[PDB]
């Protein structure tokens, strides 16, 4: 046997203890925080030695599962103290804060030292809610500190209620409050200490060495029901806000959309907003019988902003039973929802109300029956209003009936109220979308007027289209076939003219006979019979055309038309339509009748230096885009559109044409596509016969546009190839209308214009058109005799009227150098 | 020999139970306890439960105290490695990244014998374990404690740890810490020295004894979660705010959101790049590529199709000074965007999250000091802005978190919430550009109209004739010259009588009639009193001319009768005591423009047809435009003959005119009737016409419904005109009213009412006369009966109905002798 | 001091290759607002305007006659 | 019964005044924002002009001249 194997572990008790904690401590641990029912002696009161204070200790111990049920583990701490502290009964007081003013309602009570749960759990229904200034519990509240009252009788303030209602009588109460840090969340009570006359210091230190173990249980419910409340406040505002963001809608509608989604994250029964009218003043018809004294003045309720209180729409969400949402129109006074008066004292003060115990209020008249056959009641309310960024109330929302059957607290306050502040920021949405609608029908209204202005009435159009005349009927009633004849019997000659020359003056010709020599152009396109154009509309297209332009110095209809004869000379005498078909032809004629069609007498530079509304539209080429989209506007209209008896492709084609043109009269974009029309042109020269580069080019559609583009402003520069006698004129046009300009930036702004713009250095003209015509007009025009040699008269135009320019500007500056010299220097 | 009593100990299960099992003397446990046990404890499962019980009494006071976490469970880790017989334990913190699962190191290493210095892992130590590699991984994955007796047979081992740390494992034991159904963190025991393997009494103490550290970690991971979740909301608050404060561009939205949140974000520095978003390209700049002139487009593409360039970049410096930076174009060196990042986040839309960003080969890093504060990149995160449209509008990077550890599933998630608002926010700037663009149209849509209604210098000339007889533009023209050549040209007061009830205009030509309306101003005095210029009056008087449309009924000689009515009903009809100069001044000004812009068409038409007058103006369509446009045309410097006038009198006038004109209307003169009724009664017994005079000038709202009244009289009064003159105004408003019927039946195709059609042209007399029977007799006859000097006007209205009559009761006899007679 | 677990610099991982990336939050928060129950009701209308006051029928049949209406 | 000893609702020891919470208005409420770094250099401004990039300064205030520019 071990004799001598004990008598050596009696020699080193050390040894001996250091084995059994080796082989046998892992037993011992795993029995005690095992399911054992520790065994302490509970019948009778004594002091607690080393075991049995070590039992206790695994106990409350035991019960760290993952569960964790904390009215379970407390109400067990709360037993076992009932034995330790020598006490009589116990409670708990929980701490909840509403309004603003924190309330202590009752979870347990009387809790002894034999109890069970279910007999001192209490319901909702049963709580003694307690101010937070009226007893020793208020006391311990505010201090937050242990309390001892010896005597109840010297205490100052303790409240005997609970006394009377419980049939108990209370001579020694300790305290201490739970707190999670810096807040209070519970508060322990001890009462009637049995076999003493009052708590000592011994029960203080052992209250204080068990309250650990309630901590953690508090602490943990604390926190998970904080972070559960936070998210739903953070899902509460990400859907609102993909809601709200889906399109632009008026304020029922999205209201409605951002409070259906979030039904899921609000646990209430019922919930309820009511709509607020805005109007502010009425209008002189509406206040002449008040004032006259047809009718009471209004008396009621007031908001705070000065309207009168009138809710126009309600909606209703009914989540308890089945789910129902109703909409009642001018809702009657009678409706659920606004019977009780609060609503209405909301809207009237702007305050957030928590009402606990509803039908025990007399402040307002709640339904104490229920309201529905599912015996459905209102307990517990909470209103607050909707405000947007101008502290004008604008609905009311209200919550009913918590699911969990609890009052309103502070964490349902903070949630509803940061769903409710995003609902009064989002109102800029709904304001925008009225303000869109006016300034769209503003828009479309006045842009009618400017059509009726612009087009041609049917009084002006029986200056050439003279139906009433050789027969009684209007043009509409007359077909096709009479129109022609009516139009071939008045259109002007067209090689009587020279309609197709390069010479063609304007100046003897008036603008009525420029409008028929419009028309007789696009009759001598073959272009009219090819795509069935309706001759009335061309008439009245070509008369709206000229009505459109500005009566400005230059930029007149005579300017567009000699551009348009231009591009009608370059395709027809010029050749340089084997290139193009039928279609692009008529698109480039229409495109350059067109090209200036709202000039204002100002180019591009004053338009941006001014911040005119064009310049902040268009931004690149303000004046071209202009010209391109009022004239798309003329052509879309039915009574002036040539375009309508044209397939999809073809009136596609067609625009895209117009558009590549318009836009290419500007100066700056043909400075920097120069090189790849040079290009163009000195490849032309490496193909044997005509036939086959026009077979080529035939297919290639971007150097079409490039031609197309050159060709546009070949013509828009055209009257300075024109004889001398026009030429004289011309620019002596252009020069005043430069100066007009140039004397309203001195006016308007306070730059000083260019010398090719002030009016004082009038005589300096002659330089100025040797030095353009040296630096634009010479490259294109150069350039095109090459590649087509009929296209020559325009060159020996132009330097013909370079030389005359060149000698007019030597003769000045001879002057002027005799006059300065002779006069001012030497003399 | 201690190892002889060792052995004897423990090959003799039958003695040791009984030895140890015996009650021990009071004082011999005394000695044998460390110091001096209390008087509780008698044997040794005494002393060891006193012991156990208080050093886990000990450890809930630690963890009472605050959120320790860390030095609780190594104080745990080492009494269970002194309970299990173990000689290895440590802590592996779960993390989830990119959507997949970590494993990463906090305590490694723990001894019986240790401190928190030498097991405690900063966050550049940890050796992150994904969830496939290790047997930790299989713990992690299966949720479930695993016992491994021996490390060889284990298929899922990685023996990856054993050559870094130097170490050999033969045994394993590890359980994952749940709170809820999410791992938390894995706590392993290794190397068992008690025996060759973990025995069950040892994995029940293992389960049972965690269930403090669970509460810890518990605890711990709660309030991580709720402090994240707090911040969440507080940054979607904040956005939300700004986001609502008003409308604006999308940059200077974004740079509000992203700046008014910077303090809870905790981060070093992110920056914004904004991409550009041009779908197509223009001919001009096409051109050149097609023609081989230059180079087309190679690389990166957005999944859209467009080709990244960040057209603007915004920098957050945060970890030293406040230093936010804005780039106006980006160079391709950028110490954002050298990272190459941004790109392929662009090109992809993928969130982006990196550990170890310098030991990284897909994206290149500087690898070194970016700035000389020594600021090296550690850690990214890179997200994608897309609107509602599924488009890349920008991206934004984040970088450094400040705790010093890389970004988790939480920072995702409050980061991807972030961009996921912002780039939903976006729709406000479309409605921003697309509310400027509809103002800037308006805009030049009203000044090409006001272009062709207003006088030019050539038409004034018709009747300023300054530039022959002074030899001068009349804007340099001294105000007595223009009041001299006005005095020659204007028509005299008595030419055209214009004083009378029965004026006609059927005389006078539409110069004639601007002449007269001159000349009405002149007579009322207002020109001198006002200092009115005569050249803007004259201008003003063309434009409302020129204003009014060619229409049959609706022309410029409607607006010039109504306008002499109310002159004449103010001079001949001694209405002017009631009322001021400026009054009289505002009422024949609202009497010129009440019909300035009439289609032609009435007010119902222009509901049925949902014309655009119809969707902005609701209750008075047409009343309500000519108003606007009246009041747009005296806004222009040129036009406005209130240039010279208070601001107190210019809203009195502005609210005078604006009663007046709608006033015009048919429907409001039914419905506010009997108040005029009243008020005659009222001056019929109050005294001769003197005290009446004295009192009805101070009473506003009575003086307003006579305005009204006098303006639904002078409107009809092309009925009160002798017999010659009515009989030809008739057939017009009956053309007119055949056009709109005609109009009627071709668009909207319905019947028109029998007033409205051409095929019942020969009841026009018995329309006239059940019209002059309901609406002018009760108005005439009542100003008859206040004013006896407008009896004229009675008489005249009673012989026209009954001329009407008379027409009507032949037309009646012919359809009666023809139908009833002929036919039978 | 060689710290616990000899690492130094940065994380050190047994796992090689190109990393993965999460895809987007694109299902979770996504004719409009039209399956929403009641929606019907709610909406601008054009006809919130008074047609007339308390009129006799006779006079009101008079008035459509007369274009007043 | 219970051991409050109350069924019918919760029971306060005080009386009837009742008090209701203002709303804040101060921690988020109180063009719209300009104070903020960065913000003056951050609009639309709309200056975009075209670099040329092929004109010496000869040809360009030859361009400049004439108004084109
Ligand atoms: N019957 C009973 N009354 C209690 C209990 N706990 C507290 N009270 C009483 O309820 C009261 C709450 O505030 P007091 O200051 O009036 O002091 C307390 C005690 O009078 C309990 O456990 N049982
Ligand atoms: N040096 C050392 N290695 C450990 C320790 N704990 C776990 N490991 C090792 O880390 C490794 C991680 O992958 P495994 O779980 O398969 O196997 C584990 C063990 O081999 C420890 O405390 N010290
Ligand atoms: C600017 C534009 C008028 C181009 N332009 C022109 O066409 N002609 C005929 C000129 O004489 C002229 N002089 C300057 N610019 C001119
Ligand atoms: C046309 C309409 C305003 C009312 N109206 C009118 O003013 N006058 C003068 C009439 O003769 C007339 N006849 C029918 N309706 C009429
Ligand atoms: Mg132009
Ligand atoms: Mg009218
Ligand atoms: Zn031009
Ligand atoms: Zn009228």
């Amino acid at each position: 046997t071990a004799e001598e194997v004990e008598k050596f572990l009696d020699s080193n008790v050390s040894f001996a203890k250091q084995y059994y904690n080796l082989r046998y401590r892992a037993k011992v641990i795993s029995d005690l925080l095992g399911p054992r029912e520790a065994a302490v002696d509970f019948s009778n009161y004594h002091a607690l030695n080393s075991v049995e204070e070590s039992e206790i200790i695994f106990d409350l111990l035991r019960d760290f599962q993952d569960n964790l049920q904390a009215e379970k583990c407390v109400f067990n701490v709360m037993k076992k103290l009932c034995f330790l502290l020598q006490a009589d009964r116990m409670s708990l007081f929980m701490y909840r804060a509403r309004n603003g003013i924190a309330e202590l309602a009752t979870r347990l009570f009387n809790v002894h030292k034999d109890a069970v749960l279910e007999e001192c759990l209490v319901a909702p229904d049963s709580e003694i809610v307690f101010p937070l200034d009226m007893g020793v519990v208020g006391h311990v509240a505010l201090s937050k500190k242990i309390v001892n009252v010896p005597n109840t009788e010297e205490d100052e303030h303790f409240c005997d209620f609970v006394d009377t209602l419980t049939e108990y009588q209370t001579k020694n109460i300790l305290a201490s409050p739970i707190m999670n840090g810096k807040d209070v969340v519970a508060i322990i009570m001890v009462v009637n200490k049995v076999d003493g006359p009052h708590f000592t210091e011994n029960d203080e230190e052992i209250l204080l060495k068990y309250l650990n173990f309630a901590n953690l249980i508090m602490k943990v419910f604390h926190l998970s029901y904080l972070h559960n409340c936070e998210t739903r406040r953070g899902q509460i505002l990400l859907w609102s806000g993909s809601k709200v963001f889906e399109e632009l809608t008026d304020i029922e509608r999205q209201f409605h959309k951002a409070l259906y989604t979030v039904r899921a994250f609000l646990n209430c029964d019922r919930y309820s907003v009511g709509l607020l009218d805005m109007t502010k003043q009425k209008e002189f018809f509406d206040v002449w019988p008040v004032l006259m004294g047809e009718a009471p003045p209004y008396a009621g309720p007031r908001t705070p902003d000065g309207r009168e209180i009138n809710f126009y729409k309600v909606i209703d969400y009914i989540l308890h039973g089945k789910e129902d949402i109703k909409v009642i129109p001018n809702p009657p006074p009678d409706h659920w929802a606004l019977v009780s008066g609060l609503p209405t004292y909301v809207a009237q003060n702007g305050l957030i109300c928590n009402i606990m115990n509803a039908p025990s209020e007399d402040f307002f008249a709640f339904q104490k029956e229920p309201l529905d056959e599912s015996g459905w009641m209102i307990k517990n309310v909470l209103s607050m209003p909707i405000v947007n960024k101008k502290e004008e109330i604008v609905g009311v929302a209200t919550f009913y009936n918590r699911k969990d059957g609890k009052p309103f607290d502070e964490m349902d306050e903070t949630l509803m109220e940061s769903l409710t502040q995003f609902l009064g920021w989002s109102v800029l949405n709904p304001d925008t979308y009225e303000l869109m609608n006016k300034l769209e029908n503003r828009k479309d209204i006045f842009q009618d007027m400017v059509k009726y202005h612009v087009k041609c009435d049917n009084e002006e159009i029986q200056t050439i289209l003279k139906t009433r005349e050789v027969y009684g009927k209007e043009p509409w009633e007359c077909e096709e076939e009479e129109l022609a004849e009516i139009l071939q019997g008045e259109l002007p000659d067209a090689d009587k003219y020279e309609i197709n020359k390069f010479h063609f003056s304007d100046l003897p010709l008036t603008e009525l006979e420029l409008v028929k020599c419009g028309i007789q152009m696009y009759y001598e396109l073959k272009v009219v019979d090819k795509f069935h154009i309706p001759q009335e509309a061309l008439v009245r297209f070509m008369y709206s055309l000229s009505k459109g332009y500005r009566r400005i110095t230059y930029h007149n209809w005579r300017h567009g038309f000699n551009v348009g004869q231009t591009m009608f000379s370059l395709l027809v005498t010029g050749k340089l339509k084997r290139y193009f078909t039928d279609l692009e032809a008529l698109a480039m004629v229409t495109a350059a009748f067109c090209h200036d069609i709202d000039h204002r007498g100002t180019n591009n530079l004053y338009q941006m230096k001014s911040q005119n509304p064009l310049a902040k539209l268009h931004g690149s080429s303000i004046l071209e885009r202009h010209h391109l989209e009022f004239g798309k506007t003329l052509l879309r209209d039915e009574s002036l559109n040539i375009f309508q008896n044209l397939n999809r492709r073809q009136h596609e084609h067609a625009i895209h044409m117009m558009d590549i043109a318009i836009i290419a009269t500007d100066l700056a974009l043909y400075f920097k596509k120069r090189t790849m029309f040079q290009k163009i042109v000195d490849q032309s020269k490496t193909y044997e016969t005509q036939q086959e580069w026009t077979q080529y080019m035939m297919l290639d559609q971007t150097r079409k546009e490039i031609v197309m583009a050159m060709m546009m402003t070949a013509c828009d520069l055209s009257a300075i190839t024109k004889p001398w006698e026009v030429q004289s004129k011309v620019a002596l046009l252009v020069a005043a209308e430069f100066w007009e300009q140039g004397d309203l930036e001195r006016t308007v702004l306070q730059q000083n214009p260019i010398p090719m713009m002030d009016r004082n250095k009038a005589d300096e003209l002659p330089k100025l058109q040797v030095g353009f015509i040296d630096f634009v007009c010479t490259f294109v025009y150069k350039e095109f005799s090459r590649f087509h040699e009929e296209i020559t008269p325009m060159l020996d135009g132009i330097t013909n009227n370079r030389k005359e320019w060149k000698a007019l500007a030597d003769e000045y500056e001879t002057k002027m150098k005799g006059l300065e010299e002779e006069k001012q220097k030497q003399q | 020999s201690e190892g002889q009593v060792h052995r004897f100990l423990d090959q003799n299960p039958g003695f040791a139970d009984q030895y140890f099992g015996r009650k021990l003397s009071p004082e011999d446990v005394a000695n044998a306890c460390e110091d001096g046990c209390p008087e509780g404890c008698t044997s040794f499962r005494e002393l060891c439960q006193v012991e156990e019980s208080a050093a886990l009494f000990e450890l809930v006071q630690d963890m009472q105290e605050n959120v320790n976490m860390e030095r609780v469970v190594f104080k745990i880790l080492r009494r269970l490695c002194s309970i299990l017989h173990a000689d290895r334990c440590s802590l592996f913190m779960y993390r989830q990244r990119n959507g997949v699962a970590e494993l990463a190191t906090r305590l490694f290493s723990v001894q019986p014998d240790s401190v928190l210095e030498d097991c405690l892992v900063p966050p550049d130590s940890e050796i992150v374990f994904p969830l496939d590699i290790g047997v930790v991984g299989h713990v992690a994955q299966t949720k479930k404690m695993v016992n491994v007796q021996d490390v060889m047979e284990c298929p899922h081992f990685s023996s990856f740890a054993d050559e870094l740390t130097d170490y050999v494992t033969r045994n394993i034991l590890a359980t994952p810490i749940m709170n809820g159904k999410d791992v938390v963190a894995v706590i392993m025991a290794v190397n068992k020295l008690d025996g060759p393997c973990f025995t069950s009494e040892d994995e029940d103490v293992f389960l049972k004894y965690l269930n403090f550290g669970t509460l810890n970690l518990k605890i711990y991971h709660l309030s991580y979660l709720h402090n994240c979740e707090t911040r969440r909301g507080q940054v979607l608050l904040w956005s939300a705010n700004k986001v609502f404060e008003e409308l604006t561009d999308i940059e200077r939205q974004f740079h509000k959101a992203f700046y008014t949140v910077r303090a809870y974000l905790n981060c070093d520095r992110y920056s914004v790049g904004l991409l550009d978003m041009t779908k197509e390209k223009e001919f001009f700049d096409v051109w050149p590529v097609l023609m081989g002139e230059a180079q087309a487009y190679s690389g990166p593409r957005t999944p859209d199709g467009r080709e990244i360039l960040f057209y603007k970049v915004i920098d957050y410096i945060l970890h030293g000074k406040e230093d936010i930076k804005v780039i106006p174009s980006p160079p391709a060196d950028h110490w954002a965007l050298a990272s190459g990042l941004p790109t392929y986040v662009a090109e992809s839309g993928f969130i982006c999250n990196i550990m170890n960003a310098p030991a990284d080969e897909m994206f290149n890093f500087q690898e070194g000091p970016l700035d000389d504060s020594g600021w090296i990149v550690k850690n990214v995160l890179s997200m994608p802005i897309v609107n509602k449209k599924e488009e890349i509008v920008g991206v934004a990077t984040f970088y450094n978190r400040k705790d010093g550890k890389p970004f988790d599933e939480q920072d995702e998630v409050l980061m991807e919430s972030l961009t996921q608002f912002l780039g939903w926010s976006v729709l406000n700037t479309d409605t921003y550009d697309k509310m400027n663009k509809l103002e800037n149209r308006k805009d030049i849509a009203q000044d090409m109209v006001l272009y062709h209604v207003r006088c030019d210098r050539e038409e004034i000339q018709l009747i300023l004739p300054t530039r022959e007889r002074l030899g001068k533009e009349p804007a340099d023209c001294e105000e007595d010259e223009l009041g001299k050549i006005l005095k020659e040209v204007l028509p005299g007061p008595a030419k055209f009588d214009i004083y009378e009830f029965h004026f006609s205009d059927l005389e006078c030509t539409e110069l004639e009639l601007v002449k007269c309306g001159i000349q009405m101003y002149y007579e009322l005095g207002v020109v001198r009193k006002f200092q009115i210029p005569q050249e803007v009056l004259v201008r003003f008087l063309f434009s409302v001319s020129k204003g009014y449309r060619r229409i049959t009924y609706h022309n410029w000689r409607h607006g010039f009768n109504v306008a002499q009515t109310m002159f004449t009903l103010l001079m001949t009809g001694k209405l002017k005591s009631y009322y001021t100069d400026l009054e009289a001044f505002a009422m024949v000004t609202a009497g010129l423009c009440h019909d300035i812009d009439h289609r032609g068409t009435n007010n119902l038409y222009q509901m049925k047809s949902q014309n655009p007058l119809a969707k902005l103006h609701g209750s008075s369509i047409l009343e309500r435009h000519h108003l606007e446009f009246g009041k747009f045309l005296l806004s222009e410097e040129t036009l406005n003959i209130y240039q010279n006038l208070n601001r107190r009198q210019h809203e009195h006038v502005i609210h005078l005119m604006d009663i007046a004109i709608i006033a015009t209307d048919l429907a409001l003169y039914f419905k506010k009737r009997t108040m005029f009724q009243k008020i005659v009664d009222e001056s019929k017994n109050y005294e001769d016409r003197k005290s009446w005079v004295e009192y009805l000038s101070l009473e506003t709202t009575r003086k307003e419904i006579v305005m009204a009244m006098m303006m639904t009289a002078c409107d009809l009064s092309a009925i009160t005109k002798p017999w010659e003159v009515q009989s030809k105004v008739a057939l017009l408003v009956a053309a007119e009213f055949w056009e709109q019927g005609d109009l009627e039946r071709t668009v909207l195709d319905q019947q028109p009412i029998p007033m409205m059609d051409r095929n019942k042209a020969a009841e026009l007399p018995k329309l006239q006369v059940g019209f002059i029977d309901f609406v002018c007799t009760f108005v005439y006859k009542e100003f008859s009966r206040f004013h006896e000097e407008i009896l004229p006007m009675f008489d005249r209205l009673q012989n026209n109905r009954k001329e009407w009559k008379a027409l009507a009761d032949e037309y009646e006899a012919k359809v009666k002798a023809l139908e009833e007679d002929q036919k039978k | 001091i060689r710290s616990a677990t000899r690492v130094m610099g940065g994380p050190v991982t047994p796992r090689k290759g190109p990393p993965k990336f999460k895809q987007r939050q694109t299902r979770q928060f996504k004719g409009f607002g039209d399956d929403i129950p009641g929606m019907e009701g709610l909406g601008t209308d054009i006809t919130v305007i008074c047609p007339w006051e308390a009129f006799n029928h006779l006079e009101l049949h008079e008035l459509a006659q007369y274009g007043i209406i």
